[PDB]
RNA sequence: AGUAGAAACAAGGCC
RNA sequence: GGCCUGCU
C-alpha cells in the first residue's frame, strides 16, 4: 500500500549537517536506532524527541509525498541507522 | 436482354405472378407506396440515436461486391442482413467514408452541367462586390417575389412536359410542345445532356427546378430582384443595409 | 444582490424581450401511456355541453345520438353547442351578398377538381385508421388494404381510377348485407351491416406529444379511408372558399398572416376619426372543437352549393353526414399494476364497456359512469361536434362570417368592427365613437357568437388599445416583433442525412435571418454550433483531431490521403468554409473547386449503393413538423453524394403476427423496380390506364427489342429469343 | 347482331375489341355496329400484317407458316390492339429510332422497306372519297395511307401498293364473305351508316339504401327528410332573424369588460408544503475539479485514463464514511458502490492500456442502486381478476412543495464570472464582407462576456454527460458502464486543463419509447457540507471521502471533501434535448443582439462597441434590499444565459403551463403600463390557470416569485 | 428506491 | 445456458 525509500545517509563530522530524505509511493517520520540500543522517534509529521530539539528539523511536502529529515549539530550520540516510517523503510546509516 | 428474364424470373413463382397480373397500370403508385414503415415523427431523435448503432445506414446489395466486408484493422464496413421491407443490406457510415478513398472513381465533369442552378449561384457569389454597410432603420414591407433566378418563363405543368420530353422522349404521348421556347428549352438541354449518367429521376427534378417559376411571400427593403433576393439574408437586416451587386450584373 | 431576468421588462417593453418567456430550450412534455381518459373526458365534454338538446337512436348504427341544434338559447356564459339553424344560414347568405358570386365560382372548381381527381391522390396523407386490422397505417397501405377488401367483395368501380368511383363503391359498400376481411395471428371474417357500418363510422384515438404551451395532455382523432375523399372535397371547396376571403388566415402561411393583420389594423384605426375610439381583443376560443356540430356544416355546405348539379351536392355532402353519425374508438387501454403480488396488466379500451369498474379510480370511474350509454361495439358515439379540426376551413369560413356580418351595413349601429380569423384563435378590432359603443359592440359579437356554436374564451383574451396585440405567437407592437424562441428546436440536426442535415441547418439559419430578424453574429454563433453538433453526430470530425471514434481511421486516412484538404466536406472530416454570405450555397458547390478529381469522382458517383431515390416527390423534400404548429415540408438544396443515404427502418415487425406485410412489401417494390426499369417515367410521371402489368411489359421488350436492334447491340439471335420469351411469358400468364 | 361476332371471329381478336370497347368507356348492349366494323378494322390489319417476314434483304419472304427459326421478323409491324399510352410509346420510340416525322393521330402499321407508317381503314362507302376524307384529317403526312370497301375496290397515292397482291385478293375476299354473309344476317338497313360520333355522360352520384338514411338522421331536429332540408335551405332568405334571437335572448350572455389599473392585479400565490428538492442530473453550484493541466482539447483523449490521471492528482484519501443518509434507500450500498469504483479504476490502472469504455460488474449493490429486476412482470387480465391489490397507476396530481432559497443563490452563482474559458468554438469561413466583420467582432465580444460564466461549464456539463449517456446507452445495451465526468477549459495563462467531477454509472438501457426511462448512479465530489441545507439533498447519500488543501491566508484550511451520490434517470428525449443545451447561448445572445440592434436603429451608427466597454446603459437585472440593481450589457448576457441554462436543466410541463399563462399576464400588464387602457373579461380564471401549473418545481416556482416582484416593482 | 406526472418506465416476446 | 427486436 506504501513503500517507502530513504536517501542522504553517511559520514559527517562533528557539528557538521546531513539531509535525510523519504520518498512515500496519515503520520510519517523518522526514528533511529544506535547499536545495542531500542529503536527511538527522532521527529514526526511537528513532534520531536527532546535529544534533537533546535538541532533537527523535519518537513512534509503532501504534493510529491515527500518527508526530509534536516540534521545540524550533529553529534556522535546521533550515530544510528535511520528508519522512514508511514510502514518502514530499509534504513540508513548515519555516522558522526 | 437481363430486363424479360427477371420479368419471366419473377412471374415462375406464383405470388409475384399474381400481383403482376392482378395488379393494374393505375394502382401502381399505390402499391409502390404500400409500406409498413411509419414517417418518423422526431428525426432528429433517432438520427441521433442511430448513428451510436453499429450498421446505421442502408445500402443496395451491390455493395457487398465492391467493398470490403472490413477495413485494415477489422472494422465491419457492411453486413449480409437486409432491411426490413426491402432486399437493400444495413452498412456502417464507414462504408461511405471507406467508398471517398478507394471506392471507384468517375468523371464527375457533367455534374457542374446538371446541378445549373446552384454552380450559377456559386458563380454569381464568387464574382459579387461588397460595400459599406448603412446603419438605419429598415422599413421592411412584406411582398410577393421570385426566388428562382433561372426561371424560364414557365409554370410546373408547362414545363413538365418539356423535362420528359428532354428525358423520357418516349413517353410524352399526345402532347407535343408548340411554343418555340420550349422547342429551343429541348433542343439544348438535349444536346448538353445526351450521355449524362447521373439519374433520370434527379435530372428531371432539377431541370423542374431550373426551368419552374416560384414565387413566395417575403418581408423585404428594397432589391425586388430575383437575384438580390437569394441573398436577401446577407443584404438586408433589422437596422443595417450591405450594399451588394452579384457577378451576374 | 438577487438576479431576476423578468425586471428586465422595466426597461425593455414585453413584446421587445418576449423571446425570453419562452422556455424552448428544454424537453418538451411527452404522453407516456394510454390516451383513453382524455378521449373519454372529451367525449363527455363535448356531450354535456350541449345536453339540453334531444337524443335519438340510429336506426342503421343503433347508437345515441344529441342533437341539440335549434335548441334552448344559452343563459349562461359557459359553452354552449346550441346552434341555430336560420341565424347561420342568414350569416351565410350576408356572408354571400357582401362578396357575390363567391359560392357559385368556388363549387366550380371544386366541381373540376372532383371530376377530375384521381384515386392516387388518397395517398398522399400521414397515417390513417385502417379499418381492415382495426389500426392506424400509412395512407397508401389503407387504401391498398380496402381497395383489395373491396374488390374481393365485389366492389371494382374504383378499377377507372378515378376517386368519385372509388367513392361511389364506398357507399355502395354500405348497403351490402356481408363483407369479408382478411386477419392474421390467414383467417377470413364476416362483417354484417352494422359491424361495417360503425367500422367505417369510426375514429381512431391518440395522445398528442410534443405540444409546448399547456400543463395538461390533449387527445387527437384520425379518421379512416372510406371518409378521406370526401374530406378531401369538403375541404378543397372550403380551401377556395377562403381564397377568396381577405379575413382569413388559416390556408396562408406565417409572413402573409402578418401582412394581413397590419393591413387590418390600419385599415381599421386610420378610418377611424378623432372621435371614434378603437380597441383590439387578442381573442381565444375555449372549446373550439366540441361546440361545431357537423350538421350545421352540413347546412353550410347545402346553402353554399345551392342552383348546382345534384350530384356535386350530394357528393360534398355525404362528408358531414358521416361526421353527425361519427363514433371514435376509445384508445388503447388501460393498464394496472398490482405490488403485492408485483405485476402489471393491459386491458384494452374495448372492454370499458363491460369491465367492472372496481380497478379504476373515482375520476375515471365516474367518467366511464357517464360515458357508458353512448359505447357501441368498443367505440362511442361523438355525434354532437367535431374531435380534432378535421374542418379546419369550414370553421374559419364561419367565423369569417361573424367577422364580416358586423361591417357596419348589418350592425345597425355607431360601433362597428372587423379583424381576422384563423381557427381557435382571433384578433377583432372593435371601432365606435365611446367607450360604451365598444362594450356594446364587444357584447353583440360575444352573443352573435354564441348562436353559432362559438364560445370566447375569457380566461384566455383581453382587450386593450389598438396598437398592440398577440395573433398565433405573433406579438404585434406597432409592427410585428421576431421572436425566434419558437423557432430555436429546428437549429439542431434535421435527422434526415448527412447532405441533407448540413443544407437543412444552413438554409433555416438563412430563414430566420430573413424572417425572425436574427442577428449576423448571432447567426454565426448558430453556424458554429450547428457544426459542431452536427460533427459530433456522424462522427465527423475535422480530421486533424485526435477524437477517436468508430470513424476516425477512414476519415483520417482520408485527410492524409487527399492533397487539397479544403475541398472535403464536413461530413467527411473537413474544414467548413460557410459563413453569412454562404448560407444559400449547397456544401458540394461550395467546395466543387477545391476537391481533388479523385476524391471528387469518388464522392459524386451515379453508381454509389447508398443514394435511393423513390419518387419526384421524395427528392429533396424533407418533413420537418415545427414547434407549435401543424407538419411541415421544406424544399432543402442538395447535390445527390454518397452521403445521401437513408437510414435504417424500425425492423421490429418480425416479432409480430403482421410478418407477411414485409414479405409483401418486397414483392411490390421488386414488381415495381422492374416496371420502372420498363417504364422509366414510372416515377416523374405516375402510369396512368386500365391495363394489367404483364401486358405492358411484355409489349415494350416486343417494340424495344425490334427497334434496339433496328440501331443498337441487340442482334437477331437475341431479338428472337426475346420474342419467344416473351411467348413464353404469355403462355405462363394464360397458365 | 352480336351473334356474327359471336361466330366467326377468333377469341383473339373479340377479346381484344372488348378491351378496346372498355376503353373509352361507352357499353357495348346500346350500339354494336361499332364493335364489329372495328374489329372488322383489327381483323384487316392482323391479316395484312402476319404472314409477312423479312430477312436482311428487302423483299419481304412470306411464308405461310413461321418455321423453326431467327427468321420470324415481321414485315408489318403492328399500331393498334394496344392502349392509347403504348401506342402513343410505339410511336414516340419509331419516330426517335427511325427519324421519321411523328404523327398526331394513331397509325396502324410499320414497314422498313420505306420506313414509315401505315393507316389501314376499311369503310362501308367507296374509297375514292374516305381516303381524301381521313386525309385531310391528318396534316402534311408523309405516311401512305391505303384502304378498301367492299366493293373490292383498292387505291392509294403514289399508286403505291406496298406487297404481293396475292394478300390483295386475300383482302377482298374476306371482304366479301363479310358482305356475303351479312347477306344471310341482313344488316344493312343499318350498316352503312350506324355510327355518327357520339360523345356524351352525365355525372351520378346517388344517395341510395344505408346512406340516405342516415342524411335523414343528420339535420336539425325538425326536419323528416334531406330533401326537405334542402328545399328550405334553397326557399330560404334573410329576414331579420339574428336580430330576433339576439333580442330574445337572455342579457345575462355578455362579454362585459372589467377594468384593469395599478390595483387590480394581485401576487400570484405560491403552494405551501415541504420544501423543493434538487433535480439536476449533476451538482451545478457544489462541483469539485480534479485537473492535470494537460494540452489536450474538448473531445481529444481517454476518458478513463484522463480521470484516473486527475483523480491521482489528489492525496488525503480517507475511508469512506456515511455523513447524510438518503433517507429512503439503503446507503451501505452507496458505500459499497464507491469502494467498487475506486477499486476496478485501479484494476484498470494496472493493465497494459486503459480501455477506451470500461463495463463494471453487476452486483447486488448496483442491482439496487440501478433499479434491476424492479419492474413488475407482465401478465394477462383474464390470470389476475381476483387480486385485490390489483388496480390503476397512481394518477394524481404531484406533491405540493413551497419554494426554498437556495434556487435563487444557485441562480445567483450561475451567473457569475469565472477564472477559465469553457467555450471553444469552431471554425468559420473567413470573413469577405464588412458585415460579416461587425458580426465576427459582436460575437467576440460575447464569446469573451459568456465564455469566463458558469452557465458555460453548466452547458458543457450537460452537453457531454448526456451525449456520453446516450452513445453507451445505445451501444451497450445490457451492461452497467463507468463514464468519469470529464470537462476540459483553458486557464486565464492559456494553459488548457482537463476537470474531473465525478463519475456516473450507466445501467440497462433498453430503451423503446421515448419516455423510457434509463437508471444511472451519479457520484460527485464537493466540498459544500450537506448539514446546512439538508432539504435540498432530499434524494442524494452524501458520504465523506477525503481533505483537501486550498492555499489560503488563514494558515490552509484543510476542508473536509465529501462524496455526493444518488441514484437519477432519463430518457432518451430527455437526453437528446439535454445534448443540444448549446442553444441556450444562441437564445440568450440572439436576445443581447437584437436589442443592440434596436438601439443601433436609433443612432445611425453600430453601438456595440461602447455597450460593452463604456458600460454606461445598464438594464434592471435583480432586486437588492436596497432596491433595483442594474447591470451593464455583459451582466444582462449572462443573466438570459443562466435563465435560458436552468429553463433546459428544469424543464417540465409545470415551465411551459407557467410560462404561457404568465406571458398573457405579463402583456396585460405591459398594455397597462403603456396607457393603453387594458380590459379583461374574466381575470380571475387566468389566475386560476396560472396558480396551477406551480406545484413543486423549483424552477418555475422561482419564476412566479420573480414575477411576484416584477409585479410589486411595476405598477407605480 | 429512482425518473416522472392525470400514466407510464424501472426490457419485450418467442421457445 | 443457446438465438431474435428495439417508432410496428
Amino acid at each position: 500500500q506504501v513503500q517507502l525509500q530513504e536517501s542522504g545517509g553517511g559520514l559527517v563530522q562533528p557539528g557538521g549537517s546531513l539531509r535525510l530524505s523519504c520518498t512515500a509511493s496519515s503520520a510519517m517520520g523518522w526514528y533511529r536506532q544506535a547499536p545495542g540500543k531500542e529503536r527511538e522517534l527522532v521527529a514526526r509529521i511537528t513532534n520531536f524527541a527532546d535529544s534533537v530539539k533546535d538541532r533537527f528539523t523535519i518537513s512534509r511536502d503532501a504534493t510529491e509525498n515527500t518527508v526530509v529529515l534536516q540534521m545540524n549539530s550533529l553529534k556522535a550520540e546521533d550515530t544510528a541507522v535511520y528508519y522512514c516510517n508511514g510502514l518502514w523503510g530499509q534504513g540508513t546509516q548515519v555516522t558522526v | 436482354m437481363e430486363r424479360i428474364k427477371e420479368l419471366r424470373d419473377l412471374m415462375s413463382q406464383s405470388r409475384t405472378r399474381e400481383i403482376l397480373t392482378k395488379t393494374t397500370v393505375d394502382h401502381m403508385a399505390i402499391i409502390k407506396k404500400y409500406t409498413s414503415g411509419r414517417q418518423e415523427k422526431n428525426p432528429a431523435l433517432r438520427m441521433k440515436w442511430m448513428m451510436a448503432m453499429k450498421y446505421p445506414i442502408t445500402a443496395d446489395k451491390r455493395i457487398m461486391e465492391m467493398i470490403p466486408e472490413r477495413n485494415e484493422q477489422g472494422q465491419t464496413l457492411w453486413s449480409k442482413t437486409n432491411d426490413a421491407g426491402s432486399d437493400r443490406v444495413m452498412v456502417s457510415p464507414l462504408a461511405v467514408t471507406w467508398w471517398n478513398r478507394n471506392g471507384p472513381t468517375t468523371s464527375a465533369v457533367h455534374y457542374p452541367k446538371i446541378y445549373k442552378t446552384y454552380f450559377e449561384k456559386v458563380e454569381r457569389l464568387k464574382h459579387g462586390t461588397f460595400g459599406p454597410v448603412h446603419f438605419r432603420n429598415q422599413v421592411k414591407i412584406r411582398r410577393r417575389v421570385d426566388i428562382n433566378p433561372g426561371h424560364a418563363d414557365l409554370s410546373a405543368k408547362e414545363a413538365q412536359d418539356v423535362i420528359m420530353e428532354v428525358v423520357f422522349p418516349n413517353e410524352v404521348g399526345a402532347r407535343i410542345l408548340t411554343s418555340e421556347s420550349q422547342l429551343t428549352i429541348t433542343k439544348e438541354k438535349k444536346e448538353e445532356l445526351q450521355d449524362c449518367k447521373i439519374s433520370p429521376l434527379m435530372v428531371a427534378y432539377m431541370l423542374e427546378r431550373e426551368l419552374v417559376r416560384k414565387t413566395r411571400f417575403l418581408p423585404v427593403a428594397g432589391g425586388t430582384s430575383s437575384v438580390y433576393i437569394e441573398v436577401l439574408h446577407l443584404t438586408q437586416g433589422t437596422c443595417w443595409e450591405q450594399m451588394y451587386t452579384p457577378g451576374g450584373e | 444582490m438577487d438576479v431576476n431576468p423578468t425586471l428586465l421588462f422595466l426597461k425593455v417593453p414585453a413584446q421587445n424581450a418576449i423571446s425570453t418567456t419562452f422556455p424552448y430550450t428544454g424537453d418538451p412534455p411527452y404522453s407516456h401511456g394510454t390516451g383513453t381518459g382524455y378521449t373519454m373526458d372529451t367525449v363527455n365534454r363535448t356531450h354535456q355541453y350541449s345536453e339540453k338538446g334531444r337524443w335519438t337512436t340510429n336506426t342503421e348504427t343503433g347508437a345515441p345520438q344529441l342533437n341539440p341544434i335549434d335548441g334552448p338559447l344559452p343563459e349562461d356564459n359557459e359553452p354552449s353547442g346550441y346552434a341555430q339553424t336560420d341565424c347561420v344560414l342568414e350569416a351565410m347568405a350576408f356572408l354571400e351578398e357582401s362578396h357575390p358570386g363567391i359560392f357559385e365560382n368556388s363549387c366550380l372548381e371544386t366541381m373540376e377538381v372532383v371530376q377530375q381527381t384521381r384515386v392516387d391522390k388518397l395517398t398522399q396523407g400521414r397515417q390513417t385508421y385502417d379499418w381492415t386490422l382495426n389500426r392506424n397505417q400509412p395512407a397508401a397501405t389503407a387504401l391498398a388494404n380496402t381497395i383489395e377488401v373491396f374488390r374481393s367483395n365485389g366492389l371494382t368501380a374504383n378499377e377507372s381510377g378515378r376517386l368519385i368511383d372509388f367513392l361511389k363503391d364506398v357507399m355502395e359498400s354500405m348497403d351490402k348485407e356481408e363483407m369479408e376481411i382478411t386477419t392474421h395471428f390467414k383467417k377470413k371474417q364476416r362483417l354484417n351491416k352494422r359491424s361495417y357500418l360503425i367500422r367505417a363510422l369510426t375514429l381512431n384515438t391518440m395522445t398528442k406529444d410534443a405540444e409546448r404551451g399547456k400543463l395538461k395532455r390533449r387527445a387527437i382523432a384520425t379518421p379512416g379511408m372510406q371518409i378521406r375523399g370526401f374530406v378531401y372535397f369538403v375541404e378543397t371547396l372550403a380551401r377556395s372558399i377562403c381564397e377568396k376571403l381577405e379575413q382569413s388566415g388559416l390556408p396562408v402561411g406565417g409572413n402573409e398572416k402578418k401582412a394581413k393583420l397590419a393591413n387590418v389594423v390600419r385599415k381599421m384605426m386610420t378610418n377611424s376619426q378623432d372621435t371614434e375610439l378603437s380597441f383590439t381583443i387578442t381573442g381565444d376560443n375555449t372549446k373550439w372543437n366540441e361546440n361545431q356540430n357537423p350538421r350545421m356544416f352540413l347546412a353550410m355546405i347545402t346553402y353554399i352549393t345551392r342552383n348546382q348539379p345534384e350530384w356535386f351536392r350530394n357528393v360534398l355532402s355525404i362528408a358531414p353526414i358521416m361526421f353527425s353519425n361519427k363514433m371514435a374508438r376509445l384508445g388503447k387501454g388501460y393498464m394496472f399494476e398490482s405490488k403485492s403480488m408485483k405485476l402489471r396488466t393491459q386491458i384494452p379500451a374495448e372492454m370499458l364497456a363491460s369491465i367492472d369498474l372496481k380497478y379504476f379510480n373515482d375520476s375515471t370511474r365516474k367518467k366511464i359512469e357517464k360515458i357508458r350509454p353512448l359505447l357501441i361495439d368498443g367505440t362511442a358515439s361523438l355525434s354532437p361536434g367535431m374531435m380534432m379540426g378535421m374542418f379546419n376551413m369550414l370553421s374559419t369560413v364561419l367565423g369569417v362570417s361573424i367577422l364580416n356580418l358586423g361591417q357596419k351595413r348589418y350592425t345597425k349601429t355607431t360601433y362597428w368592427w372587423d379583424g381576422l380569423q384563423s381557427s381557435d384563435d382571433f384578433a377583432l378590432i372593435v371601432n365606435a365613437p365611446n367607450h360604451e359603443g365598444i362594450q356594446a359592440g364587444v357584447d353583440r359579437f360575444y352573443r352573435t357568437c354564441k348562436l353559432l356554436g362559438i364560445n370566447m374564451s375569457k380566461k384566455k383574451s383581453y382587450i386593450n388599445r389598438t396598437g398592440t396585440f398577440e395573433f398565433t405567437s405573433f406579438f404585434y407592437r406597432y409592427g410585428f416583433v421576431a421572436n425566434f424562441s419558437m423557432e430555436l428546436p429546428s437549429f439542431g440536426v434535421s435527422g434526415i442525412n448527412e447532405s441533407a442535415d448540413m443544407s437543412i441547418g444552413v438554409t433555416v439559419i438563412k430563414n430566420n435571418m430573413i424572417n425572425n430578424d436574427l442577428g449576423p453574429a448571432t447567426a454565426q454563433m448558430a453556424l458554429q454550433l450547428f457544426i459542431k453538433d452536427y460533427r459530433y453526430t456522424y462522427r465527423c470530425h475535422r480530421g486533424d483531431t485526435q477524437i477517436q471514434t468508430r470513424r476516425s481511421f477512414e476519415i483520417k486516412k482520408l485527410w492524409e490521403q487527399t492533397r487539397s484538404k479544403a475541398g472535403l466536406l464536413v461530413s467527411d472530416g473537413g474544414p467548413n468554409l460557410y459563413n453569412i454570405r454562404n448560407l444559400h450555397i449547397p456544401e458540394v458547390c461550395l467546395k466543387w473547386e477545391l476537391m481533388d478529381e479523385d476524391y471528387q469522382g469518388r464522392l459524386c458517383n451515379p453508381l454509389n449503393p447508398f443514394v435511393s431515390h423513390k419518387e419526384i416527390e421524395s427528392v429533396n423534400n424533407a418533413v420537418m413538423m415545427p414547434a407549435h404548429g401543424p407538419a411541415k415540408n421544406m424544399e432543402y438544396d442538395a447535390v445527390a453524394t454518397t452521403h445521401s443515404w437513408i437510414p435504417k427502418r424500425n425492423r421490429s415487425i418480425l416479432n409480430t403476427s403482421q410478418r407477411g406485410i414485409l414479405e409483401d412489401e418486397q414483392m411490390y417494390q421488386k414488381c415495381c423496380n422492374l416496371f420502372e426499369k420498363f417504364f422509366p417515367s414510372s416515377s416523374y410521371r405516375r402510369p396512368v390506364g386500365i391495363s394489367s402489368m404483364v401486358e405492358a411489359m411484355v409489349s415494350r421488350a416486343r417494340i424495344d427489342a425490334r427497334i434496339d436492334f433496328e440501331s443498337g447491340r441487340i442482334k437477331k439471335e437475341e431479338f428472337a429469343e426475346i420474342m419467344k420469351i416473351c411467348s413464353t411469358i404469355e403462355e405462363l400468364r394464360r397458365q | 347482331m352480336e351473334d356474327f361476332v359471336r361466330q366467326c371471329f377468333n377469341p383473339m381478336i373479340v377479346e381484344l375489341a372488348e378491351k378496346a370497347m372498355k376503353e373509352y368507356g361507352e357499353d357495348l348492349k346500346i350500339e354494336t355496329n361499332k364493335f364489329a366494323a372495328i374489329c372488322t378494322h383489327l381483323e384487316v390489319c392482323f391479316m395484312y400484317s402476319d404472314f409477312h417476314f423479312i430477312n436482311e434483304r428487302g423483299e419481304s419472304i412470306i411464308v405461310e407458316s413461321g418455321d423453326p427459326n431467327a427468321l420470324l421478323k415481321h414485315r408489318f409491324e403492328i399500331i393498334e390492339g394496344r392502349d392509347r399510352t403504348m401506342a402513343w410509346t410505339v410511336v414516340n420510340s419509331i419516330c426517335n429510332t427511325t427519324g421519321a416525322e411523328k404523327p398526331k393521330f394513331l397509325p396502324d402499321l410499320y414497314d422498313y422497306k420505306e420506313n414509315r407508317f401505315i393507316e389501314i381503314g376499311v369503310t362501308r362507302r367507296e374509297v375514292h372519297i374516305y381516303y381524301l376524307e381521313k386525309a385531310n384529317k391528318i396534316k402534311s403526312e408523309k405516311t401512305h395511307i391505303h384502304i378498301f370497301s367492299f366493293t373490292g375496290e383498292e387505291m392509294a397515292t403514289k399508286a403505291d401498293y406496298t406487297l404481293d397482291e396475292e394478300s390483295r385478293a386475300r383482302i377482298k375476299t374476306r371482304l366479301f364473305t363479310i358482305r356475303q354473309e351479312m347477306a344471310s344476317r341482313g344488316l344493312w338497313d343499318s350498316f352503312r351508316q350506324s355510327e355518327r360520333g357520339e360523345e356524351t355522360i352525365e355525372e351520378r352520384f346517388e344517395i341510395t339504401g344505408t346512406m340516405r338514411r342516415l342524411a335523414d338522421q343528420s339535420l336539425p331536429p325538425n326536419f323528416s327528410s334531406l330533401e326537405n332540408f334542402r328545399a328550405y335551405v334553397d326557399g330560404f332568405e334573410p329576414n331579420g332573424y339574428i336580430e330576433g334571437k339576439l333580442s330574445q335572448m337572455s342579457k345575462e350572455v355578455n362579454a362585459r369588460i372589467e377594468p384593469f389599473l395599478k390595483t387590480t392585479p394581485r401576487p400570484l400565490r405560491l403552494p405551501d408544503g415541504p420544501p423543493c428538492s434538487q433535480r439536476s442530473k449533476f451538482l451545478l453550484m457544489d462541483a469539485l475539479k480534479l485537473s492535470i493541466e494537460d494540452p489536450s482539447h474538448e473531445g481529444e483523449g481517454i476518458p478513463l485514463y484522463d480521470a484516473i490521471k486527475c483523480m491521482r492528482t489528489f492525496f488525503g484519501w480517507k475511508e469512506p464514511n456515511v455523513v447524510k443518509p438518503h433517507e429512503k434507500g439503503i446507503n451501505p450500498n452507496y458505500l459499497l458502490a464507491w469502494k467498487q469504483v475506486l477499486a476496478e479504476l485501479q484494476d484498470i490502472e494496472n493493465e497494459e492500456k486503459i480501455p477506451k469504455t470500461k463495463n463494471m460488474k453487476k452486483t447486488s449493490q448496483l442491482k439496487w442502486a440501478l433499479g434491476e429486476n424492479m419492474a413488475p412482470e407482465k401478465v394477462d387480465f383474464d390470470d389476475c381478476k381476483d387480486v385485490s391489490d390489483l388496480k390503476q397507476y397512481d394518477s394524481d396530481e404531484p406533491e405540493l412543495r413551497s419554494l426554498a432559497s437556495w434556487i435563487q443563490s444557485e441562480f445567483n452563482k450561475a451567473c457569475e464570472l469565472t477564472d477559465s474559458s469553457w467555450i471553444e468554438l469552431d471554425e468559420i469561413g473567413e470573413d469577405v464582407a464588412p458585415i460579416e466583420h461587425i458580426a465576427s467582432m459582436r460575437r467576440n465580444y460575447f464569446t469573451a462576456e459568456v465564455s469566463h460564466c458558469r452557465a458555460t461549464e453548466y452547458i458543457m456539463k450537460g452537453v457531454y454527460i448526456n451525449t456520453a449517456l446516450l452513445n453507451a446507452s445505445c451501444a451497450a445495451m445490457d451492461d452497467f458502464q463507468l463514464i468519469p465526468m470529464i470537462s476540459k477549459c483553458r486557464t486565464k495563462e492559456g494553459r488548457r486543463k482537463t476537470n474531473l467531477y465525478g463519475f456516473i454509472i450507466k445501467g440497462r438501457s433498453h430503451l423503446r419509447n421515448d419516455t423510457d426511462v434509463v437508471n444511472f448512479v451519479s457520484m460527485e465530489f464537493s466540498l459544500t457540507d450537506p448539514r446546512l441545507e439538508p432539504h435540498k439533498w432530499e434524494k442524494y447519500c452524501v458520504l465523506e471521502i477525503g481533505d483537501m488543501l486550498l492555499r489560503s491566508a488563514i494558515g490552509q484550511v484543510s476542508r473536509p471533501m465529501f462524496l455526493y451520490v444518488r441514484t437519477n434517470g432519463t430518457s432518451k428525449i430527455k437526453m437528446k434535448w439535454g445534448m443540444e443545451m448549446r442553444r441556450c447561448l444562441l437564445q440568450s445572445l440572439q436576445q443581447i443582439e437584437s436589442m443592440i440592434e434596436a438601439e443601433s436603429s436609433v443612432k445611425e451608427k453600430d453601438m456595440t462597441k461602447e455597450f460593452f466597454e463604456n458600460k454606461s446603459e445598464t438594464w434592471p437585472i435583480g432586486e437588492s434590499p436596497k432596491g433595483v440593481e442594474e447591470g451593464s450589457i455583459g451582466k444582462v448576457c449572462r443573466t438570459l444565459l443562466a435563465k435560458s441554462v436552468f429553463n433546459s436543466l428544469y424543464a417540465s410541463p409545470q415551465l411551459e403551463g407557467f410560462s404561457a399563462e404568465s406571458r398573457k399576464l405579463l402583456l396585460i400588464v405591459q398594455a397597462l403600463r403603456d396607457n393603453l387602457e387594458p380590459g379583461t373579461f374574466d381575470l380571475g380564471g387566468l389566475y386560476e390557470a396560472i396558480e396551477e401549473c406551480l406545484i413543486n418545481d423549483p424552477w418555475v416556482l422561482l419564476n412566479a416569485s420573480w414575477f411576484n416582484s416584477f409585479l410589486t416593482h411595476a405598477l407605480r
